[PDB]
């Protein structure tokens, strides 16, 4: 029985037709205090997976140590680890859904939701989502927390289904996912305007861009607003 | 001394190969499969008189399509009928079906290796399990504590089994009758026993798809020896 | 734990623990069964080697395992009272759980399992011990009369004996028991019994003691001059 | 289970148990017999949660009559309820306790006097010329001050027992079916088949 | 759930309702609330479903283990003892059974033991267990004789579940008949409470509550 | 305080013919108020011609069919690649459910598949392992709408033979797999319409002889 | 591995005898004497201190006599560091039954205990068998007056009067010889003392080479008095019978 | 002589001897073959029966559907680490599924024989494998021996008489090599070579086993009248 202290809010992600994006912004949230701010929620795991984490920031840190590890774990005694035998996403992600089980059942969870992005070796997209709960799906676009409720619903309007995939490029996918950033800064109380962004293309490879900022905000119409009913000044 | 798992320079284990040597001076038990079922007989082997032959109990039920002979340190078989047992019941809990034959016996062959320095020597008896199931039908089992089974048409063991063996290698053929299989039992018993065959001091049983596994009466193996004793008479 | 595989097979296939335990039997005082028609008899020897002995307190060799059923040995003493004790014990445990008293075959099929499983445990040496096993089982009239090994095997008998010389009076019982007409009452049962003793003990006087065991837990111990009456009278009519 | 009485008279001891076993809003039983005999001349009944009870009391008789096989001798009354005791004050600091109250009844051969025990669930044990456990105590007792006397009769013991067994009738909210009455005496232990 | 098991002249009746239900919900009709533990004993099945099956085909196992290692029969006070005793391991942890073993045995002729979860274990004659329990109970009482007839008793134990069915809302389906004698039990058919209350109406002039 | 369940939605139902059997369930995976998933398949073809779903919390679904197909393997290993019938099948899947008796797995779960006789055969379990044969039953979210219209349109229940004063029931017979997959069909539209959790998509496992066949069919997203 | 230096405590010869038991019975047999003679009416105890030194505390000094409980005592032959780890095993045993029963435990009940500890360094464990024997004296309400021995085989007989350690083929013939069922203690005293001095491989028997104790009924009416004697008390009753 | 009461004893000279002896008891055991192209992988077993009337000791067992060996010793101390072998692939699969590379299965193998020759009281495993398998990396083929090593080749063979096929599979290797996309033909070059161990016997119908895997290929063996082909 856990409750989470210093926590992270919501990871959004999509597929595109060669490959999928990723998103998590940069806050270590401690309740309402907007504690730490350099704080990196993806977590690349080799050229071809990323894992976005969002929940509990300590059982987050413990994740990454795991996935470390399992990197050097892979390597050992294995002449291929560079090449037909390194870590898939698949693979990465059953290990952890393993884990999150695990502990769901001894009743110590790790208090996270987990988002497992990136691309198999034959050049299929993988995407995936884990929770605390150990419970598992796969969707054309995934998010946690506000996520969820506020990203999927723009996010779907541009893959709505799995036939959409290879309508969708690059450049259309990765508008939609600042955008949806953009959304959740303006409406979530536990998210900050720095964040992080992953693509994994099947061609280009995985590109981590780091230190982007929600940008092209509409606030003017502010001024114009006074009051909360009748006053007119 | 010397260790108990050891290895031989030969390359067997002195253990298993010492406790074959006690199977050897066992009672004799033969075993013969046919279409029509699988026939087990036993030499009782009263040590005197006074012994009351029926208790002597070296025939057993596992399951009702499963029977078990046995030949050598006899007590030693008790643990061995007792997980057989539970094996087959625990499967027909878990699967709601009968076990199949060659299943329980490679059950029971896993106790025969677990020993060492688990319990403290091999098992110094041998086992004939006889069967039926839907799938592989009438079969014939021959478990050694060396932790091996090989499958036969017909099998003796026990003091007179290589001259037992020999027999059964000329007799036994595809076609056997159910009939023709107990009298060929008792005829072969007969032949290595020390003491006079007779239905105290010989024991029959089979099993059956329709019946199951059954232990003859006294009063009906008695009326096969005297079919026998009158049919070598006849040529 | 102490693990050492003290019972082992010999190269000519014997396990010498076992053999020696049997050794160990052979050394002690003769115990002999003999079963009648509606009872069964146990008789045992005491060697007279042990005077300034007190007979109220000195352990009995036939002990009550349950009010129906006897247990006597030949052997190792103290390793007896620890098959008595489990036995004892399983008795009790029988009548709790299948709410009916433990029949002689399987109290006796019990204490063999127990012999046995000291022949192939790490750590243990086998008890240097026989038993003879007799009674009733509940509501039924059939004497039962048992006899266990070091071993572990165990098997019925018409009537048996156990321990030193009990090939001298094993053979006595083999010409001297029918088995198409046991003794019809108790007093042939008891006389028979003294008698088979008579060829091995020395004297009829406090060397031999009876247990008759009747149905429906009916268990009685013989006193001296009760047993003197049966030497007395088998001597006279020796005298032929 | 509810009602169990005992009184110890001149010559005997005289145990009470009521017949009903009640589930629900349904008598399940109107014929139970709620005690065990410990040894021929020592009796025990019992009463409290369901299942316990029987438990307990089979479990008592199968290790005082372990006893009397190893020994070839009968325990007093006095040291039975001792090692009942015990029992149940290892059992009260358990995981889950035994919920049973018990009265023994016992006729000691070597003193030639009957003894009544009781003890209830804890571990508190107290001989008593007369006894009871649960609600019938505070009808019972009062009644025994006032028409008890030690000097009694197994007769007089049982018309006394008929008393309380009467105003308990009247006065108590539950049908317990009546009582089986065992009497426990010299010639040990017997069953009252009329009452 | 309705169970209930009766001794009489002519061996023990056992009948049982069919219904099972998530709160209001209906989940089924079909329900085989009487229990096959071996070709001569039965065992009804009350309060927790997955308690009952589980526990008493674990029971048929240990039975047939029994007549394997002694060569006989189970008493049923000796089955019904094993049950008993591990559910009474259980105790506290949640388990809900009550049941009812019955059997044929020489030595102890047609017994009845009724077996509960907190380890109550009793003997008797007449035992109905189940939500619709007080329903069974009186048109049983009332009816009830030792000298009753099979075909009068296999009624009885029909028409006493069927009086639950109607009243007890948690009790219905259908009616399973059995009949237990010393060679084994006898199957007496699946009675659908539908068409048997409306035949029993008319054959009986019972039910003039009910407008028919 | 930690809460160690979760309810995924969704709804599933299994139909048994002569010599076939369908077990359907639909697509949708959510948690309260919110999709998860439109396509999260919840029914698997386990092998030997055994399909299964657990319905209700996922994360305990997934568990107990990966561990039900994992006992299959090692069937084979141990039974000389023997065939693992559908009524050994359930008897092994009580024993997985009632071994987690005091911490459960919070699923209904229901197999599909042929009897030894090949006729169609559908099995059902409650969360700790009571099961019971059965010709039809739907499990999940929406069970309570769908599982009447099967008593009545499957069993025929309350259907009595015209002019007959409701004395002669309406016939038992086995349906074709056309006229069942048409009330399974019917079924989860009907129950997309009146309960939120239910839509998206059906996907339908027909078990024949010759193996396991798929249908797919889209539902309302709503 | 270890097996090398297994010395296999708990095994049988060929002869079918306990090699471990015989020897701690032939180790026991060059301890000191200790004789047991049961009366009608009290037990008596007299055992032989082993070669004593004159510097040697005799009056503080506790060898081959022993208390369990208020009704049971015990003579000791062998090595007495054995005995003492036995004898506080037996002593507890004995509060063990008083605890539960509310009764003071049976004479045999203990030895049994006591006899089926030593039973168990024969068979199992690998450990070597405690060199002792115990003579056991004691009183209970069911058989009165108990004479009891054991030894490291964890067999043990009941006796009249019996003797253990050293001479005891010499002792037990002389014992056998004036021993009968009618004696008082009074006279008991006589014939312990007296079989000692015949049997003792020393010069003359004196007072400081013995330890004696009675368990009489001399006490007030109906229980049971311990007598554990002093070193005075011993050179008198030794005067007394005319040894010194 | 004095230094092989116990595996955990070295010899003046280095040695083990009771892992030389270990490995004596695969010698007496019967022939077994295991050879690989780049496509498809085969073992090839020569069953042994005690007699006629017995039946033929099965050599060869199922680890995976992409893995398998064939035994030559000991069968139950096979039938132990087959088991073993069982539970890693299955490990693999549930925890990270990952079908197990055949390497790793080597690997894990060599640990666990390499334990019981260094403690006192255990035995060395008394029986050799032959491991193939089709993985992300091709086919491949293992040899186990019970001192721990473990060895990846082309083809090989152990068990009596295994000297003459695996001089044949030397002759051979750049031939059966290059045998891809024809699963028949691979075996006929194992049934040719196991042939090369052959004295006074011949291979007939119930005396063959055949195991194969591959490319499009699971891991499957064939016994009695299919292989009859092959004769
Ligand atoms: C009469 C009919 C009513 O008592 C009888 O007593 C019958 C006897 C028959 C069923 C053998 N009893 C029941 O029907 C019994 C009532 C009951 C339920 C729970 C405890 C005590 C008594 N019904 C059940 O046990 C049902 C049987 C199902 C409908 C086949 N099962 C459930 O209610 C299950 C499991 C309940 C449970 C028991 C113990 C621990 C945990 C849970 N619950 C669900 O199916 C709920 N839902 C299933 C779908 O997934 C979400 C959870
Ligand atoms: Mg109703
Ligand atoms: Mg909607």
């Amino acid at each position: 029985t856990q409750q989470p202290i210093v926590t992270g809010t919501s990871v959004i992600s999509m597929k595109y037709d060669n490959g999928v994006i990723i998103a998590a912004d940069n806050l270590g949230s401690y309740g309402s205090l907007l504690r730490f701010n350099g704080v990196e929620r993806l977590i690349p795991v080799g050229d071809n997976t990323v894992v976005g984490i969002s929940g509990d920031i300590s059982d987050m840190q413990h994740i990454e140590r795991l996935l470390k590890d399992l990197v050097t774990e892979n390597a050992y005694d294995n002449p291929l680890a560079d090449a037909e035998e390194a870590l898939e996403p698949s693979y990465i992600f059953e290990y952890l859904a393993t884990v999150m089980y695990q502990r769901r059942s001894k009743m110590n969870p790790l208090w996270n939701a987990i988002i497992v992005a990136g691309v198999q070796s034959n050049g299929d997209q993988f995407l995936r989502y884990v929770n605390l709960l150990g419970v598992t799906y796969s969707s054309p676009t995934l998010a946690t927390g506000f996520g969820a409720h506020m990203a999927n619903p723009l996010l779907r309007k541009v893959v709505d289904r799995e036939s959409d995939i290879p309508k969708t490029t690059v450049q259309v996918a990765e508008e939609a996912i600042v955008n949806a950033m953009r959304v959740l800064y303006y409406r979530d109380a536990r998210s900050s305007r720095n964040f992080s962004l992953a693509i994994i293309d099947k061609n280009t490879g995985l590109t981590f861009k780091k230190n982007l900022q929600v940008e092209n905000m509409k606030w003017d119409f502010a001024k114009d607003i006074k009051g909360y009913g009748t006053q007119k000044i | 001394d010397r260790g108990v798992s050891t290895f031989s320079p030969e390359g067997r284990l002195f253990q298993v190969e010492y406790s074959l040597e006690a199977i050897k001076l066992g009672s004799t038990a033969i075993g013969i499969a046919t279409k029509e079922g699988v026939v087990l007989g036993v030499e009782k082997r009263a040590t005197s008189p006074l012994l009351e032959s029926d208790s002597i109990e070296k025939i057993v039920e596992i399951d009702r399509h499963i029977g078990c002979a046995m030949s050598g340190l006899t007590a030693d078989a008790r643990s061995m009928i007792e997980h057989a047992r539970t094996a087959a019941v625990t499967h027909n809990l878990y699967y709601d079906e009968d076990i199949n034959v060659e299943s329980l016996t490679q059950s029971v062959c896993d106790l025969a290796l677990r020993f060492g320095e688990l319990m403290s020597r091999p098992f110094g008896v041998a086992l004939l399990i006889a069967g039926h199931d839907a799938d592989d039908g009438y079969q014939l089992f021959h478990a050694e504590p060396s932790g091996t089974f090989y499958r036969y048409n017909a099998k003796a063991i026990g003091s007179g089994s290589e001259g037992a063996q020999a027999e059964l290698l000329n007799e036994w053929h595809s076609s056997l009758t159910l009939k023709e299989a107990e009298l060929l039992v008792l005829k072969i018993l007969k032949q290595v026993m020390e003491e006079k065959l007779d239905e105290n001091n010989a024991q029959l049983s089979c099993i059956t798809k329709q019946d199951g596994f059954k232990i003859y009466d006294n009063e009906k193996t008695a009326e096969l020896i005297k079919e026998l004793k009158e049919k070598e008479a006849a040529e | 734990g102490y693990d050492r595989a003290l019972s082992i097979f010999s190269p000519d296939g014997h396990i010498f623990q076992v053999e020696y335990a049997l050794e160990a039997v052979k050394r002690g005082t003769c115990a002999v069964g003999v079963k009648g028609k509606n009872c069964v008899v146990l008789g045992c020897e005491r060697r007279s080697t042990l005077k300034l002995q007190d007979t109220r307190i000195t352990p009995s060799k036939v002990s009550k395992i349950d009010s129906h059923v006897v247990l006597s040995f030949s052997g190792l003493n103290a390793d007896s009272r620890i098959l008595i004790e489990k036995a004892r014990v399983e008795a009790q445990s029988h009548r709790l759980t299948l709410e009916d008293p433990v029949t002689v075959e399987y109290l006796t099929r019990y204490v063999a399992g127990v012999q046995q499983r000291y022949t192939q445990s790490g750590g243990v040496r086998p008890f240097g011990v026989s038993t003879l096993i007799a009674g009733f089982d509940p509501r039924d009239d059939e004497p039962k009369l048992y006899q266990t090994e070091p071993s572990g095997i165990y098997s019925s008998w018409s009537a048996q004996t156990i321990g030193r010389n009990s090939k001298t009076v094993r053979e006595f019982l083999e010409k001297n028991y029918d088995r198409k007409e046991p003794p019809a009452t108790v007093e042939e049962c008891v006389k028979l019994t003294v008698r088979s003793l008579l060829e091995v003990v020395q004297t009829g006087a406090k060397n031999i003691e009876i247990t008759v065991v009747k149905p429906d837990s009916d268990i009685v111990a013989l006193s001296s001059e009760e047993i003197n009456q049966y030497v007395t009278q088998i001597e006279q009519e020796k005298q032929e | 289970m509810d009602i169990i009485l005992g009184i110890r008279v001149q010559d005997s001891v005289i145990l009470a148990s009521s017949k009903a076993v009640t589930r629900g809003i349904s008598v399940l039983k109107d014929s139970d017999d709620k005690t065990r005999q410990l040894s021929p001349h020592t009796l025990m009944s019992f009463a409290g949660e369901a299942g316990d009870t029987v438990q307990f009391a089979e479990y008592i008789q199968a290790n005082i009559q372990l006893y009397s096989i190893r020994e070839d001798y009968e325990l007093s009354p006095q040291a039975v309820s001792s090692f009942v005791r015990q029992e149940l004050a290892k059992s009260i600091r358990s995981r889950r306790p035994y919920q049973v109250n018990v009265l023994i009844g016992g006729y000691d051969k070597k003193k030639n006097k009957p003894e009544l025990y009781q003890i209830d669930y804890l571990g508190t044990k107290v001989e008593l010329p007369y006894g009871a456990h649960g609600y019938s105590g505070f009808y019972t007792f009062s009644l025994l001050d006032h028409h008890y006397r030690p000097d009694m009769t197994t007769e007089e013991g049982l018309d006394l027992l008929k008393l309380c067994v009467q105003e308990l009738e009247k006065r108590m909210p539950m049908d317990f079916k009546g009582v089986i009455v065992k009497i426990v005496d010299k010639d040990g232990i017997r069953q009252v088949d009329d009452f | 759930t309705t169970t209930l098991a009766f001794r009489f002249q002519g061996g023990i009746i056992v009948a049982v309702d069919s219904r099972a239900t998530a709160g209001n919900w209906v989940a089924s009709q079909t329900v085989k609330a009487v229990i096959e533990i071996n070709p001569f004993l039965l065992g009804t099945m009350a309060g927790g479903a997955a308690d009952c099956q589980f526990w008493e085909t674990w029971l048929g196992s240990q039975c047939r283990l029994h007549e394997l290692r002694e060569k006989e029969r189970i008493s049923v006070a000796a089955a019904s003892k094993i049950l008993s005793n591990l559910v009474y391991q259980y105790k506290g942890a949640g388990l809900s059974m009550g049941t009812m073993i019955c059997g044929y045995t020489r030595k102890e002729g047609p017994t009845i033991y009724y077996v509960d979860s907190d380890g109550t274990r009793l003997k008797g004659d007449i035992f109905c267990v189940g939500s619709g329990q007080t329903f069974a109970y009186g048109v049983l009482d009332s009816n009830y004789k030792w000298d009753l007839s099979v075909e009068d008793a296999l009624y009885l134990g029909k028409r006493s579940i069927l009086a639950a069915a109607h009243r007890d809302a948690y009790s219905g389906g259908s009616v399973n008949l059995y009949h237990v004698t010393e060679d084994g039990w006898i199957y007496h058919g699946n009675h659908d409470v539908g068409e048997l209350f409306w035949k029993v109406k008319e054959e009986e002039g019972s039910f003039n509550n009910v407008i028919g | 305080q930690f809460n160690p369940y979760g309810d995924n939605g969704g709804t599933i139902l299994g139909i048994a013919g002569e010599d076939f059997a369908v077990l359907a369930g639909d697509t949708r995976n959510i948690t309260d108020y919110s999709i998860n998933s439109r396509y999260e398949p919840k029914v698997f073809d386990c092998g030997d011609n055994i399909v299964m779903s657990a319905n209700g919390f996922a994360a305990d679904g997934d568990a107990l069919v990966k561990r039900f197909k994992n006992s299959v393997k090692w069937y084979h290993f141990d039974h000389n690649d023997k065939k693992l019938s559908i009524n050994s099948a359930a008897r092994n899947i009580q024993h997985l459910l009632y071994g987690k008796r005091f911490f459960p797995y919070y699923v209904h779960t229901i197999i599909a598949g042929l009897d030894e006789d090949g006729k169609g055969a559908v099995y059902s379990f409650d969360p700790v392992g009571s099961y019971e044969r059965e010709q039809c039953r739907a499990g999940g979210a929406a069970a309570s709408l769908i599982m009447p219209f099967l008593d009545n349109q499957v069993n025929f229940k309350n259907q009595y033979e015209p002019g007959t004063n409701g004395k002669v029931k309406k016939p038992l017979k086995y349906l074709s797999v056309e006229e069942v997959i048409k009330l399974v069909r019917d079924s989860f539209t009907s129950a997309t319409e009146r309960h939120i959790q239910v839509g998206d998509g059906l996907e339908i496992l027909i078990v024949t002889k010759d193996g396991v066949r798929k249908e797919f069919y889209e539902l309302k997203r709503d | 591995g270890s097996r090398r230096y297994d010395s296999r405590t708990t095994i049988f010869s060929p002869e079918g005898r306990l090699y471990q038991v015989e020897y701690a019975l032939e180790s026991i047999s060059h301890a000191g004497t200790a004789i047991g003679i049961m009366a009608s009416d009290g037990i008596v105890l007299a055992a032989e201190r082993k070669v004593t030194s004159t510097l040697l505390e005799q009056d503080t000094s506790t060898e081959k006599l022993y208390k369990l409980n208020d009704k049971i005592a015990v003579a000791v032959a062998g090595l007495t560091a054995d005995a003492e780890i036995l004898i506080n095993t037996a002593r507890i045993h004995a509060q063990n039954y008083l605890k539960t029963y509310n009764e003071d435990i049976p004479v045999e009940i203990l030895v049994r205990r006591l006899s089926d500890i030593k039973q168990g360094y024969t068979q199992h464990g690998g450990l070597r068998p405690f060199g002792v024997s115990f003579i056991y004296a004691g009183y209970d309400d069911r058989y009165g007056y108990q004479l009891y021995t054991s030894n490291p085989s964890g067999n043990y007989t009941g006796w009249k009067a019996i003797s253990v350690g050293a001479n005891t083929s010499a002792a037990q013939t002389l014992l056998q010889m004036d021993y009968k069922d009618d004696m008082k203690v009074d006279d008991a005293i006589e014939l312990a003392l007296k079989t000692l001095s015949k049997t003792t491989d020393s010069s003359a028997l004196t007072y400081d080479r013995l330890e004696f104790a009675t368990i009489r009924k001399g006490a007030n009416d109906g229980e049971v008095y311990q007598k554990i004697f002093k070193p005075q008390e011993i050179k008198d009753i030794l005067v007394k019978t005319g040894i010194t | 002589n004095n230094y092989d009461g116990d595996t955990v004893t070295f010899s003046p000279t280095g040695r083990l001897f009771q892992v030389e002896y270990a490995l004596e008891a695969i010698k007496q055991g019967s022939v077994t073959v295991g050879l690989r192209s780049n496509t498809h992988a085969v073992l090839v077993a020569l069953k042994r029966n005690a007699d006629e009337l017995s039946s033929y000791q099965k050599k060869i067992i199922k680890c995976d559907e992409h893995m398998g060996l064939s035994l030559a010793g000991l069968a139950p101390d096979a039938r132990v680490l087959s088991n073993y072998l069982r539970q890693q692939c299955n490990y693999s699969s549930l925890v990270f599924n990952r079908k197990l590379a055949v390497e790793r299965a080597g690997h894990l193998l060599c640990d666990k024989a390499q334990k019981n020759t260094q403690s006192y009281g255990g035995r060395p495993y008394g029986v050799g494998l032959l491991i193939i398998g089709y993985d992300k990396s091709g086919a491949h083929l293992l040899e186990f021996q019970p001192s721990g090593n473990v060895t990846e080749l082309y083809g090989t063979a152990i068990g009596a008489r295994s000297q003459g096929a695996k001089t044949y599979l030397e002759r051979t290797l750049d031939t059966f090599i290059k045998i891809d996309g024809n699963p028949d033909e691979l075996i006929k070059a194992g049934v040719e070579a196991i042939s090369q161990s052959l004295r006074d016997e011949s291979l007939t119908v119930d005396n063959l086993s055949i195991a194969i895997v591959g490319k499009d290929t699971p891991f499957t063996i064939y016994d009695g009248e299919a292989v009859a082909k092959y004769i």
